[PDB]
C-alpha cells in the first residue's frame, strides 16, 4: 500500500522532546513491524512444510 | 542524553561590568554566593556599558552555553544592579539567534527572594562563532559544556 | 532542487529562479545545498518545509 | 487590507528585518524601532524587531526572520507596520496532496 508524506526520521540538529518522540514513535513502529515479519514468515514455512507432508500421506 | 557535565571555562573579555556577584538565598561554606557555572553582571561605577562579546568555537565538538537573564522585583532593584531600567540580550550564531527581554515585577517570594532568572541555553557547532549583545540584566556564562551523543538517560526513582 | 533547499526557492533566493512556479511529487534535497541570498532564519522553519512540501 | 475572494486558501509568505545597528535602522526607516502586526479575523501574529549585532554572513550581520499566514476564502489579510517590514509580493496556492520532500544526494 501507498505512504507518501509521513513524519521526518533523521536529524542533523538537537532539539529535545520532539525529536525524542518521533525517534520512540519511528523506533516502536519498526519494532512491531518486525516481530511481525518474523511470525508470518515462521508460521508460512510451518504451513508450507505441513502442507506437504500432509499431500505425501494424503497419496 | 549526553551523559555528562564536563565543564570548560572559558575567559570572555567583561571590561566595563562587575563580575561575580552573590546573593545571600545561594549560601555556599557560610558565605553569599550563587550559580557556580554563571556569572551575575552588575554595574561598575553606575554605568553599563553596552557588551558585545564573541568567542570563537575552534575545537571538533559541540559546545553548549547556559546563560540566563534576570528578571528583578522592582524597578530601583534594576536602576541599582544595572543602572538603566530596561535590559535586552540577543545570543546569537551564524545560524541562531534569540534576543531575551526581561520583565521587571513582583513574583512571590521563595526563600525572600521576589525575583527571578530565566535559564537558556544556546549549541555552537565546530567552526561557528558565539556573540552575546545586551545592556545589562545578563546572567553571563562562565564556559562551556561538552556535549557528547551516547546511550545515556535520566530516571526519577527513590530506590 | 540540487544547490537550493525548498524554502530558498519558496522565497526566490536567486540561484533557484528555474523553480519558480514549478510543481512536483518528491522534492530531493541535496546536501551540497546552500544559501547565498541575505542571510536569514525561519521560526519553526520545519512546520513550514513540510507544509510547503 | 487584502481579502480573499477566490475559493481556496491563500499562503502568504512575509518577513520582519533585524538591522545590526542603530544607524542601520534610522538609515533605513527613520525611527528607532519598528512593529509589525499582520492578522485576519482568525488569526493575529505581532512581531517586534530586535536590533543588534550576529555573526557576519556574507558579510551581512543583520538578520532577517521569516513568517507565514494562510487566509481562507472569504477572510482578509491586514497588514499594520510602522517599519522593519519585509512584505510580501503575492500568495502562493495552497494545495492539499500527496506530494513530499525527501532529503537525498542520489
Ligand atoms: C506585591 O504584593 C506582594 C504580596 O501582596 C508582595 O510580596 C510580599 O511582600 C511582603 C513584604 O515585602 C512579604 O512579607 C515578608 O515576609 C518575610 C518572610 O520572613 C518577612 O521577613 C517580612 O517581614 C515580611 O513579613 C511577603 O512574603 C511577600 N509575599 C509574597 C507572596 O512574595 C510584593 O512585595 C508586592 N510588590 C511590590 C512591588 O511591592
Ligand atoms: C549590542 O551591542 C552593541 C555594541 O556595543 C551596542 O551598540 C552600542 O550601543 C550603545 C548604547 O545603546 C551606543 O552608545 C551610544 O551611542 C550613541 C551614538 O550616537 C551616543 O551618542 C551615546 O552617547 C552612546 O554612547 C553605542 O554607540 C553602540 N555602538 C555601536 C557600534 O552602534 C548595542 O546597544 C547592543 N544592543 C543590545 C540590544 O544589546
Ligand atoms: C560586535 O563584535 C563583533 C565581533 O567582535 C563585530 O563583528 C565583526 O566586525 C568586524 C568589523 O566590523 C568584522 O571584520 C571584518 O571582516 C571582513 C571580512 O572580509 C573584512 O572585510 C573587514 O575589513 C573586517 O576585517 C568581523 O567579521 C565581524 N565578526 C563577526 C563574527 O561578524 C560586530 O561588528 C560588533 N558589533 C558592533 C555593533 O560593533
Ligand atoms: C497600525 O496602523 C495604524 C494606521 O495608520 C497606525 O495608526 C497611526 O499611527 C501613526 C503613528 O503611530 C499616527 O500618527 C500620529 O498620530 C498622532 C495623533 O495624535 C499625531 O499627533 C502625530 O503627529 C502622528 O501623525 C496616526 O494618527 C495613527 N492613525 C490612527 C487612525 O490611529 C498605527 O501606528 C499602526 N501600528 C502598528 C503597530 O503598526
Ligand atoms: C570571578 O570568580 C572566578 C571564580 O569563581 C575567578 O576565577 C579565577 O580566575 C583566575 C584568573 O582570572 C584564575 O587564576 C583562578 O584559577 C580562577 N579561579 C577559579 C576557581 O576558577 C575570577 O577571577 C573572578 N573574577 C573577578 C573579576 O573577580
Ligand atoms: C551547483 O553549485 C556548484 C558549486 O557552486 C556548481 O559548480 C560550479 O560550476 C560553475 C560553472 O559550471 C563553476 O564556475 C564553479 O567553479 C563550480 N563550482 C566549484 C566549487 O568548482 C554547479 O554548477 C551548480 N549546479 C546547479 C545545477 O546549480
Amino acid at each position: 500500500n501507498e505512504k507518501f508524506h509521513q513524519i521526518e526520521k533523521e536529524f542533523s540538529e538537537v532539539e529535545g522532546r520532539i525529536q525524542d518522540l518521533e525517534k520512540y514513535v519511528e523506533d516502536t513502529k519498526i519494532d512491531l513491524w518486525s516481530y511481525n515479519a518474523e511470525l508470518l514468515v515462521a508460521l508460512e514455512n510451518q504451513h508450507t512444510i505441513d502442507l506437504t507432508d500432509s499431500e505425501m500421506n494424503k497419496l | 542524553s549526553s551523559g555528562t557535565l564536563e565543564f570548560n571555562n572559558e575567559s570572555f573579555n567583561w571590561t566595563g561590568v562587575t563580575q561575580n556577584g552573590t546573593s545571600s538565598a545561594c549560601i555556599r561554606r557560610s558565605n553569599n554566593s550563587f550559580f557556580s557555572r554563571l556569572n551575575w553582571l552588575t554595574h561598575l561605577n553606575f554605568k553599563y556599558p553596552a557588551l558585545n562579546v564573541t568567542m570563537p568555537n575552534n575545537e571538533q565538538f559541540d559546545k553548549l552555553y547556559i546563560w540566563g537573564v534576570h528578571h528583578p522585583g522592582t524597578d530601583k532593584d534594576q536602576i541599582f544592579l544595572y543602572a538603566q531600567s530596561s535590559g535586552r540580550i540577543t545570543v546569537s550564531t551564524k545560524r541562531s539567534q534569540q534576543a531575551v527581554i526581561p520583565n521587571i515585577g513582583s513574583r512571590p517570594r521563595i526563600r525572600n527572594i521576589p525575583s527571578r532568572i530565566s535559564i537558556y541555553w544556546t549549541i555552537v557547532k565546530p567552526g561557528d562563532i558565539l556573540l552575546i549583545n545586551s545592556t545589562g540584566n545578563l546572567i553571563a556564562p562562565r564556559g562551556y559544556f561538552k556535549i557528547r551523543s551516547g546511550k545515556s538517560s535520566i530516571m526519577r526513582s527513590d530506590a | 532542487g540540487e544547490n537550493c533547499t525548498l524554502i530558498d526557492a519558496l522565497l526566490g533566493d536567486p540561484q533557484c529562479d528555474g523553480f519558480q512556479n514549478k510543481k512536483w511529487d518528491l522534492f530531493v534535497e541535496r546536501s551540497k545545498a546552500y544559501s547565498n541570498c541575505y542571510p536569514y532564519d525561519v521560526p519553526d522553519y520545519a512546520s513550514l518545509r513540510s507544509l510547503v512540501a
